[PDB]
């Protein structure tokens, strides 16, 4: 049984920034790849980004700059920075460990974002 | 009011139409077995040997039925003073059918169509036998009227059977009762049941048989037959370990079509009984191994891939199959060899908003070649389901069972002792 | 002017193309039996013919082969001479007589016409005896030849000598007629002819691969014997006929009621004889589909099933498969692969009256089509409009059935016809039913 | 054979009722539907009334009203009652079964009315 | 650098997982021939591998086609813990070798790969010999450690080799490599390779293979194995040519059957890529030769026969085969040699009003002798006085039409049939040129 | 290849004559048979009449004395000659050549009689 704590979250003016941080304990198995995805307020969940064991990352929206992606080896944790906050990205935030054979999901943040 | 007799040496009827002198024949048929058991007063099985012994011709007429009633042909025999009657028509008979002498209501309430009719010289004018057979589409009818001295039990003698009558009906029958005439009277008639035998026939200078013995009664019949003249264990290891099949069933937690839940099965006592008890599956089906024969042979290894597609998509899970699920996301070998199973999930992972916990793969540049899937991370593109979503797309759950054989001594077999 | 004489030991050519030496072979294929008659002449080809003369002035220079002689039949001509053999197959027209005037081919032939084929070779010929084998088989031609010296003498040599093959055309067509043709003003001159026939010959061949010796398999117990050492040194009974099935019942019914009310009745476990159906007057219509009425007796099947109304005159086209109109969706439907047979004839003459026969009715509404082998007889008002019927005619409320009419003095396409279908079908059971059987 | 047997006509004055009735003997096969027919000297047969196997009752347009029928179960016969009779009635009856097989008619029954 | 040395007696396996006991037994099956010479270093159909030292310096196996990522390739990855088997793709580098422990100079990184195994490595004054063979999909290894003494070269003696895994992997492989765990060292291996041969075992009473003898390296040993005990040219003719098969299809006129068109070819070179080069035929079968090899045979005189047939009756045209058309239209011979095709013509010839233009005869006197045609429009007399006049009674006229309309389903459409008729064993032959 | 000239077709009233003639000409090998068939409008196709290549005629329906057919061996066609026109008969005609290899066809002419 695996555990994905999510923190970082909240209330953030326009043009803020935030730090978003998911830690996978439990089973985690090696081959790991660690992701995000957006939540719109009742709407579909797409992707925020994604990086891999190898250091590759793939960014699901012409979003560079705005989600930088860092990792924990030593802890195996995956950290969002969020910086220069607008409006259109108010959504709620989970991760996603695909592990190697079954893949989980987070608990969930709320992220917002307003002015 | 029954009894059990000893038949002695009756019932030997001509096998065909042949006329043969002074030679000792050999023949491979349906036979009332020497010494055997008969029953005084019903099944038909193969054949039936049947006597009686009143003068008074009270006995008229089988009726042969299969359903007994007005609701299936039965072939109906009935005798008088003139003629002999049979019929095909499926009367309604009642609990004890009798004739009045001359009215038939007794016998049957009521009357239908049928599709033949047959009249001629009555069966009757002592014992009296009679063998029916019916095969391949005939039914043969052979008798014999013998005068027998003042004697309670059958004679010790013998008489063969003539043909009698053969009718091309091409119906199955499977029982047949008795008709008595009307004060009180009093019946009694034998019984008694045709076998496959062997029987070796004695023809004199006329063509009437006078002799007969049966190849298996005793071992010196057995010799006056062939030389043709009248002078499994089972074990299993005894590890009593179940199969872990109730933890990959029933997980609350199925992970996405394009990342499949892979489970190695061995060394434990394999049993599919949970796999009827489970659900009422959708889909089942097997390829290398009949289902209903999973719980009598030996196996190696058992592999267990469960994961979750949509309703349509589900018969996309088949060897030698094209399509996005199984060029894309999970694709079988055609020489695979175990089963497919796949039930409803929609009142389990049904979201009122909807579910995107579930994703498929729609972009890649290669084809899957089978038992491999794509980690690597738009190429994905998650599911929806809602409760209104209607058949066809709602989600599915399937596990596939790999299994392989000819392999080294097999453990995942104890479902017989 | 014909005569007669012996063949002796001759006529024996080499069957095929292997070499062989110091080998006895066996062969079986047209030849000369020995000791036959051969014609002597101073004609029909059947199988072969052998030919074989003595005049050494080229008097005889040629053939024709044809099967009527005529331009109905190209002829085949061979044509010798000292240049070179000419060999046609052009159709010819063929003249009465046959000769060439030396050289127009008009005495011949009328006109030169189409010929696909053509040939020139060397000359053919070459006290001296020369014999010929003609003999066309599989679409080929083959003529195999030889030449022999000889003394002086009126009859056949005694002897052997080996026929060489010579030509092997591929012309293929069919001769049944040839004639010779002569270099004369009369004359005369000589030759035999001999017919071949198949048979089995044992062939001696020598060291150096040429034919030296052959012996017959046929000719008497001794070469019996040569050839088997392999050295040279209608009543029918059946049970008697008597259960024969009533057609003269479905026939001159005289009652054939209505299309829509068609009486259907079932034969079977009896003998079914169809002659006596062609004892009545010649139909109007008679079609049969999946069998041919002449096999009817030979083949048998377990049921029969005929259906017997009255229709128009003009309707009769309709009742058939894949037809379509008021009788055949309405009235009566036919299957597709409907197998059996149709029979349909004029009775004005005994379903008409002067002042009206109206007791033939037939549907003129329904609500939907009708399937294959069908009746409907119940009949209720065809509501036509919005507003129900409720059981009573007037407007949008018209019946069903509409009534025939037939009077005498009527034009041919309305008068009242019989028809009666026969139907045939197997299924898994004893057939029960076949034909007269002698 | 199938006989039916017709009876009930006659002469009657204008505006006054007859009595006809057909019985039915021989196959009748249960799902019978027999009606009637008139036909007048000159005219053709014309279609009167009918009734099926599920009683009900079928009549024409120049009879609306005036004529009735009744089926016995029973006997199985068949009662057609006149109403209301007018000059243009003046015609002999058939009634005729249509059964499922050969169709049997009538021998006619006279009706005349006239005054 | 290498060096040479004798295999001597040595690579046999046991061939089955069978039990047996104090019984010869005869296998054929692939082995390393005796007395052979295998390369002493300082894939093909199997491998056997040998080496000797104790440092424990050799491990790993790498197997593959291409040695880059583009390939599968087969990993056995050793250590003092447990064995590692994988299928992965690997970048794998010029000289790969264990850092000892990072992988990246053996190769850069993971990819996509279904097998991972992981169980008792196999290594634990000693020889370590394998045999390593791929066949069906399986990849199958055989192990054994002997207790060599003090000797440079391979030992005479026998050693059987036992199973040791059985893998169901399936990889196309071409080539192979061993890898070092290092500072500079040396260290040597023996590697020779396997043939198909057959092989006569001797088990002993307890099980164990404890000599066998090659029934192929002297007449001596064939003996021992026989007794079973231990005491181009071608000259095709010169004429080039085509034989015009284009003009028999493609035609745009095809006769009706009752009078089916008869063409002879011969003087030719019969090439037959036209025909499958026509259109996906609805029957194409051949009798008497495969359809596969006509491109190299030769033929007396070949005959093309053509006609149009109603779809279902198709299947009437074969030998020994009873129909109207069968007997009274177009009769074969039981002993027929050569090839029918039949392909559909829906969509030229029908018409709506019904294109008719086609015929066949139902009723003759007599049964059909094959290869017979009939033209005959006499009117058919079925036994009585003579119809000259019209068939009228009993007499019948032969010879009715087809109805084809676009309407029709498949087994009423039309379908153009030809039949080629061959001749074998005669004169010589003509048709053939599709070789030099 | 071969055609076929058709000739002699048209307007007729009842009861009138007129003579068909068709002329083979192309390649038409010795031993042909030659005929007529008719084609009603939007009907079936039917044999009119066959003359041999030995005179032998067969007329495939109950029609002599209407169709007469005389054969012309010089030129190597077939003339049918039409007398007392009937209104059934208006029908389109054909002439049907067989020769030995491959059977033809005509091209069609127009016959019509009415009154």
């Amino acid at each position: 049984q695996v555990q994905l704590q999510e923190s970082g979250g909240g209330l953030v003016q326009a043009g803020g920034s935030l730090r978003l941080s998911c830690a996978a304990s439990g089973s985690i198995f090696s081959p790991n790849t660690m992701g995000w995805f957006r939540q719109a307020l009742g709407k579909q969940r797409e992707g925020v980004a994604f990086i891999s064991s190898i250091a590759s990352t793939s960014y699901w929206l012409p979003v560079k700059g705005r989600f930088t992606i860092t990792r924990d080896n030593t802890k195996n944790t995956v950290h969002l920075q969020m910086n220069s906050l607008i409006p259109e990205d108010t959504a709620v935030y989970y991760c996603y460990a695909v592990d190697k054979s079954q893949d989980y999901w987070g608990q969930g943040t709320q992220v917002t974002v307003s002015s | 009011t029954q009894s059990y007799t000893n038949s002695f040496t009756r019932g030997v009827y001509y096998p065909d139409k042949v006329f043969r002198s002074s030679v000792l024949h050999s023949t491979q048929d349906l036979f009332l077995p020497f010494f055997s058991n008969v029953t005084w007063f019903l099944p038909f099985n193969d054949g039936v040997y049947f006597a009686s012994t009143e003068k008074s011709n009270i006995i008229r007429g089988w009726i042969f039925g299969t359903t007994l009633d007005s609701k299936t042909q039965s072939l109906l025999i009935v005798n008088n003073a003139t003629n002999v009657v049979i019929k095909v028509c499926e009367f309604q008979f009642c609990n004890d059918p009798f004739l009045d002498v001359e009215s038939e209501f007794r016998v049957y309430s009521s009357a239908n169509n049928c599709t033949f009719e047959y009249v001629s010289q009555p069966f009757l004018m002592n014992l009296r036998e009679f063998v029916f057979k019916n095969i391949d589409g005939y039914f043969k009818i052979y008798s014999k009227h013998t005068p027998i001295n003042l004697e309670r039990d059958l004679p010790q003698g013998f008489s063969a059977l003539e043909p009698l009558v053969d009718l091309p009906i091409g119906i199955n029958i499977t029982r047949f009762q008795t008709l008595l005439a009307l004060t009180a009277g009093a019946a009694a008639y034998y019984v008694g049941y045709l076998q496959p035998r062997t029987f070796l026939l004695k023809y004199n200078e006329n063509g009437t048989i006078t002799d007969a013995v049966d190849c298996a009664l005793d071992p010196l019949s057995e010799t006056k037959c062939t030389l043709k003249s009248f002078t499994s264990i089972v074990r299993f290891p005894n590890i009593t370990n179940l199969c872990p099949f109730h933890e990959v069933f029933n997980a609350t937690t199925f992970a996405s079509v394009y990342a499949w839940n892979r489970k190695r099965i061995s060394n434990c006592v394999a049993d599919y009984s949970v796999i009827y008890n489970f659900a009422p599956f959708f889909a089942f089906k097997c390829y290398g191994v009949s289902p209903t024969k999973l719980n009598d042979l030996c196996f190696t290894n058992v592999y267990a891939d469960s994961f979750v597609i949509r309703g349509n998509e589900v018969s996309q899970i088949a060897p030698g199959q094209t399509g996005n699920i199984a060029d894309y996301n999970y694709k079988l070998p055609d020489d695979f060899t175990g089963c497919v199973i796949a039930w409803n999930s929609n009142k389990l992972d049904s979201k009122p908003s909807g579910n995107y916990n579930y994703l498929y793969r729609l972009f890649r540049k290669s084809k899957l070649k089978p038992f491999e899937r794509d980690i690597s991370t738009s190429p994905l593109q998650s599911y929806g389901f809602r409760p209104t979503y209607g058949v066809g797309h709602q989600p599915y759950r399937v596990v596939v069972l790999s299994f392989e054989l000819l392999h080294a001594p097999a453990t995942v077999c104890g479902p017989k002792k």
